C-alpha cells in the first residue's frame, strides 16, 4: 500500500468492506517491521517469513475476493494492484494451473538457485514422503530459506 | 530457462535495514564484508538515487529497486526518463509557479543546512514519514 | 531416557544474553564484535547457563534428520531453538560417535574444522594432527571463587561435573599443579565436555559462595600436552600398539 | 567413481577470491637434478703471472 | 493416488495455508 | 565514442545473481535507506581498519573522538 | 595458477552415489595445513544430506602425506596419518614420522616442495604398499546390603568405561585412581549392590597370595596419598 498523492484515483465503492481486514495485515506488519534483536540467525530468518507469509496471506485474501469468492468489482482489484496491496506477478502465478497455491515468487526461480530449478516446497509432500521411505530417513527439512514454506501445497 | 525477479514485498526490504542497525553477531559476520564490498558500488547507487530525484512537481515518487538479500546496499533500478517536450513543460511550469511564489510571499523561508544535527540518525521512513501525507508540490492552477 | 521426552529450551531468547560484553575498554568495534581503546584487565567471566543434560537433553530437528553434529550452544546450556535446533541435543554415546566417525577425524562434534596446531593456549578446539582426547582443567582456584575446599573434595566435585558428560578413561587432581587431566573416552565426549564446562562453575547449591558464582571467572578447560611421566607414557605406547594391531588386521 | 563439478555463483559484495591475501613465501629451489658447471682451461705461467699485476 | 487421500491428508497440517506443522 | 562490446551493465549483472531481490520503494523510503546503508558500510570499513576513534557522525561528517 | 592438479578425494567420505554434484571455488580458502590459498571443492553426499563435506586441505598437501583432501586419511588404508607412519616405522624400519613444521611462514614452505614425507612414499606405489602389508602379516604371526563397594587390584592400564560396562553386563556411579586403585564404586541402589554380588582381575570387599597384593596395594596407596 503506497501512500496517498494527487495522482492517486481514490478508491472506488466497495473498498469500504475490505480496509478493516488489511488494516490488520498492515498494522501485523509493522508489528514484523522492528528491531526484534534476535542473536540467533533461524531465529532472525523466521521473523522476516512472518513478513513474507503475511504478505502473502494480504495478497491471498485479495486474489481471494475477486477470483474464487468473485465478490469485489474489477476496477476495486485494479486499483488495489496499482497502490500494492496485493502482488500482481504472485496473483498471475496462482492464477496459472499448477500454481494454484503458491508461497512467493522467489520460489520458482531456477536462476537464483544453485541448482537450475526450483524451491523444494514446490515437491509435493507425498513425493518427499516416498523419497524419505525409499532412502530409509525422513522428511529432512521443515521449511525452506526464501520463505516460510512447509511445503509450498501445489496439492 | 529464464524469470523474472520477484517484485518483492518492500516490507521485507525493510525490516531487513532495520535488521543491520544494530549488527554487532557472529551472525551476519560475512554480512559486514559484504557492506565492505559494497562500497565499490555505493557511488553507482549515489547516483541513481540521485537520479530518479523526484522532480518538484511529484508529490510522492515510487520507485524500483534491487537489494541485497543482507540489506548492504539498496540500487535505484528504474532509470528516470520522460517524454522531452513533456518534460519541458513540466519544468516551465514549475518555472513559473516558483517565479510567482517568489513574486508573491513578502519574506521566503529557506531550508537550515545540514537539516538534521549529528545526534538525531537517519529517522526510519516507516515510523516518521510512511504515516503523515505529504504537502501539496509546486504547479500553477492550470484551467 | 533422553530419547525418551523432546529436548526442552535452555533459555528463551528474550532469556539469552546480549553481544555486548563488558565494556572492556572506551568504545565499541562495530566489525569487531570486540571492545578497544583500552585493554586494561582480563576479559574472561563465568557462564551463567550449564548444561544439566536430564533435565535438557532430547528429540531435536536433528534426531529426526540423522543431523551428525550436537549443539554448542546444548553444551553450554543456553541452546534458544530446543526441539527445533537442527544440531543434536544429547550426551555423546558409542552409537552416535560410531555414526560421525568418518568425519570426526577432521573436525569436531560442534561440526567445525579442527587446525593444523593447537592454539598456544591448547585452549581452542583440537588440532587434527593428535587424537587428543584429554582436558586440562585450569582456573579450578577461580572457578570456586577462591574456597579453600580439600584436594579429594576438589577431585570429586571434579568427577561429578565431567563424568556426566561423557564416559570416562580416567581423571587424576594435580594438588601440587592445581589442575586437572580429564582423558576421555572418545573424542567426541572430549570436545563436547571442553566446550560444555568452559567458562563454568564447580560450585553447587549446598556451597555458601553459590549466589557469587556469576562474578568470579570461570572453568579454563583447555586441552592436555601428554604428561612427561613415563609411567603413562609406557601405558600410552601400549595402547597405540594395540590399536595398530587391530588396524593392521583390518587391512587384510 | 563419477561426478559432476560446478562453479557457485556467489554474491557479488563478498570477495571473489576470499583465499588470496598476498602471503610473504618462500620458495624452495626444487633443484633435484644435478647439473654441472663445466669450464675446459689451465693457465699456469700468465695466470700466475697476472695476479701480481690484478 | 486417490485424491480424497490428499483432501484428508492436507487438513492434517495443524497450520493453514502455505505454513503447514505436519507434526 | 562510447565503446559498445560491454553491454553487460552493472544492475544488469546484479539482476542476474540471487543474492539481489528487486522492490517498489517510494524515493524518501531509498534515500534514507542508503544513508543507513552507506553509514553502516564506513562505520565498518573504519572500524576494520581499526580506528575506533574516527567517529562518522550521522551527517557524514566525520571528527576523531579523542586527542 | 591454472586448475592443473584435480582434487584428491577418497570413496568412503565421499559416499555411495553414481553422481554427486560437487562445487568448486577456486583460490576458495586458506588449507588446514600449510595456509595457502587453493580451490576449494565441497558438496552434500546426498541431495538431503545436510553435512556439506568440504576439501579441507590443499592439493600440493594432500598429495604431500598422500591422504584424502577432505578425509586427512591415507588413500589406500583410509586410517589416520599419523596412526599410519607409525605402523610403517613398525615393519621395515624403525623411524618414519612425517614432521609438519609448526611456523607459519616455514609450513607454506614445506607444502611448496614437490616431495613426500615418510609414510607417504610407502603408501603411493601400490606394489610397495602390498609388500608393507605381507611384512606386517608376517610380523603379526555374603550381603550386609552396602551400595558401595572398595574394589583392589585394578589393573594401571584398565579404563572406568571399560569397567563399568563390565558391571552394566553384570547387571550406577564409579569412582577409580589408577595411583591408589582404591576403585570406591558406588551403586545407585543397595538392591543393586544385592543383585550384582548374588551375579558375581576382580578382587572385591564390600567395605563402608592376597598377602603381597595388599603390600603392593599399601605402597602405591601411601604414593597416591603423598600425591
Ligand atoms: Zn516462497
Ligand atoms: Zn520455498
Ligand atoms: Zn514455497
Ligand atoms: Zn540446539
Ligand atoms: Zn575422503
Ligand atoms: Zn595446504
Amino acid at each position: 500500500p503506497r501512500i496517498k498523492t494527487r495522482r492517486s484515483k481514490p478508491a472506488p465503492d466497495g473498498f469500504e468492506k475490505i480496509k478493516p481486514t488489511l488494516t490488520d495485515f498492515e498494522i501485523q506488519l509493522r508489528d514484523a517491521q522492528k528491531d526484534k534483536s534476535s542473536k540467533l540467525a533461524a531465529k532472525s530468518n523466521e521473523q522476516l517469513w512472518e513478513i513474507m507469509q503475511l504478505h502473502h496471506q494480504r495478497s491471498r485474501y485479495i486474489y481471494t475476493l475477486y477470483y474464487k469468492r468473485k465478490a469485489i468489482s474489477k476496477d476495486l482489484y485494479d486499483w488495489l494492484i496499482k497502490e500494492k496491496y496485493a502482488d500482481k506477478l504472485l496473483i498471475a502465478k496462482w492464477r496459472k494451473t499448477g500454481y494454484e497455491k503458491l508461497c512467493c515468487l522467489r520460489c520458482i526461480q531456477k536462476n537464483e538457485t544453485n541448482n537450475g530449478s526450483t524451491c523444494i516446497c514446490r515437491v509435493p509432500r507425498a513425493q518427499l514422503e516416498e523419497e524419505a521411505r525409499k532412502k530409509g530417513t525422513q522428511v529432512s527439512f521443515h521449511q525452506c530459506v526464501h520463505c516460510g514454506c512447509r511445503g509450498c501445497a501445489s496439492t | 530457462l529464464y524469470t523474472p525477479k520477484a517484485e518483492m514485498p518492500p516490507e521485507h526490504l525493510r525490516k531487513i535495514i532495520n535488521t543491520h542497525s544494530d549488527m554487532a553477531s557472529k551472525m551476519y559476520n560475512t554480512d559486514k564484508k559484504a557492506f565492505l564490498g559494497a562500497l565499490k558500488y555505493l557511488p553507482h547507487a549515489i547516483l541513481k538515487l540521485l537520479e530518479n530525484m523526484p522532480h518538484p512537481w511529484e508529490q510522492a515518487k515510487e520507485v524500483k529497486v534491487l537489494y541485497h538479500t543482507s540489506g548492504a546496499i539498496t540500487f535505484v533500478n528504474e532509470t528516470p526518463r520522460v517524454i522531452e517536450p513533456v518534460y519541458t513543460a513540466q519544468w516551465s511550469a514549475t518555472w513559473i509557479a516558483m517565479r510567482r511564489e517568489k513574486r508573491d510571499r513578502t519574506h521566503f523561508k529557506r531550508m537550515r543546512f545540514p537539516p538534521f544535527d549529528d545526534d538525531e540518525p537517519p529517522l526510519s521512513y516507516e515510523q516518521h514519514i510512511e504515516n503523515i501525507e505529504p504537502l501539496d508540490p509546486i504547479n500553477l492552477p492550470l484551467d | 531416557s533422553w530419547r525418551d521426552k523432546s529436548a526442552k529450551v535452555q533459555v528463551k531468547e528474550s532469556e539469552l544474553p546480549s553481544s555486548i560484553p563488558a565494556q572492556t575498554g572506551l568504545t565499541f568495534n562495530i566489525w569487531y564484535n570486540k571492545w578497544s581503546q583500552g585493554f586494561a584487565g582480563n576479559t574472561r567471566f563465568v557462564s551463567p547457563f550449564a548444561l544439566q543434560p536430564q533435565l535438557h537433553s532430547g528429540k531435536t530437528r536433528g534426531d529426526n534428520d540423522g543431523q551428525l553434529f550436537f549443539c554448542l550452544f546444548f553444551a553450554k546450556g543456553m541452546c534458544c531453538l530446543g526441539p527445533k535446533c537442527e544440531y543434536l541435543h544429547h550426551i555423546p554415546d558409542e552409537e552416535d560417535i560410531g555414526k560421525l566417525a568418518l568425519r570426526t577425524e577432521v573436525l569436531d562434534c560442534f561440526g567445525r574444522e579442527k587446525f593444523a596446531d593447537y592454539r598456544e593456549d591448547m585452549g581452542g578446539i583440537g588440532s587434527f594432527r593428535k587424537k587428543n582426547k584429554t582436558l586440562y582443567v585450569g582456573g579450578i582456584d577461580g572457578a570456586l571463587n577462591s574456597k579453600h575446599l580439600k584436594p579429594a573434595q576438589i577431585e570429586s566435585r571434579i568427577r561429578f561435573v565431567f563424568s556426566r558428560l561423557g564416559d570416562i578413561d580416567r581423571i587424576r587432581y594435580v594438588e601440587s599443579k592445581n589442575c586437572g587431566f580429564v582423558k576421555f573416552k572418545y573424542q567426541a565426549n572430549a570436545e563436547f565436555a571442553k566446550e560444555a564446562m568452559s567458562n563454568q562453575t564447580l560450585l553447587l547449591p549446598s556451597d555458601k559462595e553459590w549466589d557469587d558464582r556469576r562474578e568470579g571467572t570461570g572453568l579454563l578447560v583447555k586441552w592436555a600436552n601428554e604428561d612427561p611421566d613415563p609411567a603413562a607414557q609406557k601405558r600410552l605406547q601400549e595402547e597405540l600398539k594395540l590399536e595398530s594391531l587391530n588396524m593392521m588386521v583390518h587391512l587384510i | 567413481h563419477h561426478i559432476e563439478v560446478v562453479s557457485k555463483q556467489m554474491d557479488p559484495l563478498l570477495p571473489r577470491f576470499v583465499g588470496k591475501k598476498a602471503r610473504k613465501v618462500v620458495a624452495p629451489t626444487e633443484n633435484d637434478e644435478v647439473v654441472p658447471v663445466l669450464h675446459m682451461d689451465g693457465s699456469n705461467d700468465r695466470g700466475e703471472a697476472d695476479p701480481n699485476e690484478w | 493416488f486417490t485424491k480424497s487421500e490428499l483432501k484428508r491428508r492436507r487438513k492434517t497440517r495443524k497450520g493453514d495455508g502455505p505454513w503447514g506443522s505436519w507434526s | 565514442l562510447p565503446t559498445n562490446h560491454n553491454k553487460t551493465k552493472l544492475l544488469k549483472s546484479l539482476k542476474n545473481t540471487k543474492y539481489f531481490q528487486q522492490t517498489t520503494i517510494d524515493w524518501v523510503e531509498a534515500g534514507l535507506q542508503l544513508c543507513r546503508q552507506g553509514h553502516n558500510m564506513l562505520n565498518l570499513l573504519i572500524h576494520r581498519k581499526g580506528l575506533t576513534y574516527l567517529h562518522l557522525d550521522y551527517n557524514f561528517n566525520l571528527k576523531p573522538t579523542k586527542t | 595458477e591454472i586448475n592443473e592438479p584435480p582434487p584428491n578425494i577418497c570413496e568412503q567420505c565421499l559416499g555411495d552415489e553414481a553422481n554427486i554434484r560437487m562445487t568448486k571455488i577456486p583460490q576458495g580458502s586458506e588449507c588446514k595445513i600449510c595456509t595457502l590459498p587453493f580451490t576449494l571443492y565441497h558438496f552434500k553426499t546426498s541431495k538431503r544430506s545436510n553435512n556439506i563435506i568440504k576439501t579441507l586441505i590443499c592439493v600440493r598437501c594432500a598429495t604431500q602425506r598422500n591422504i584424502c583432501q577432505c578425509c586427512m586419511l591415507d588413500s589406500r588404508w583410509h586410517i589416520p596419518i599419523q596412526l599410519r607412519d607409525h605402523l610403517i616405522s613398525l615393519v621395515n624400519e624403525e623411524n618414519v614420522m612425517t614432521e609438519e613444521a609448526k611456523n607459519d611462514m616455514m609450513k607454506r614452505f614445506l607444502s611448496l616442495k614437490n616431495v613426500k614425507l615418510g609414510g607417504a612414499q610407502i603408501t603411493s606405489d601400490p606394489s610397495e604398499a602390498d609388500n608393507i602389508v605381507d611384512k606386517l602379516k608376517n610380523i603379526l604371526l555374603k550381603n550386609p546390603s552396602t551400595k558401595s563397594f572398595f574394589l583392589y587390584n585394578i589393573d594401571a592400564s584398565i579404563p572406568e568405561w571399560k569397567i563399568t560396562d563390565t558391571v552394566s553386563q553384570l547387571l550406577l556411579s564409579l569412582i577409580v585412581n589408577h595411583k591408589a586403585k582404591c576403585g570406591g564404586l558406588r551403586f545407585q541402589s543397595s538392591e543393586l549392590g544385592e543383585r550384582f554380588v548374588s551375579k558375581i582381575i576382580f578382587i572385591i570387599p564390600w567395605s563402608s597370595t592376597a598377602e603381597n597384593i595388599k603390600l603392593s596395594l599399601s605402597l602405591n596407596k601411601l604414593i597416591q596419598l603423598e600425591l
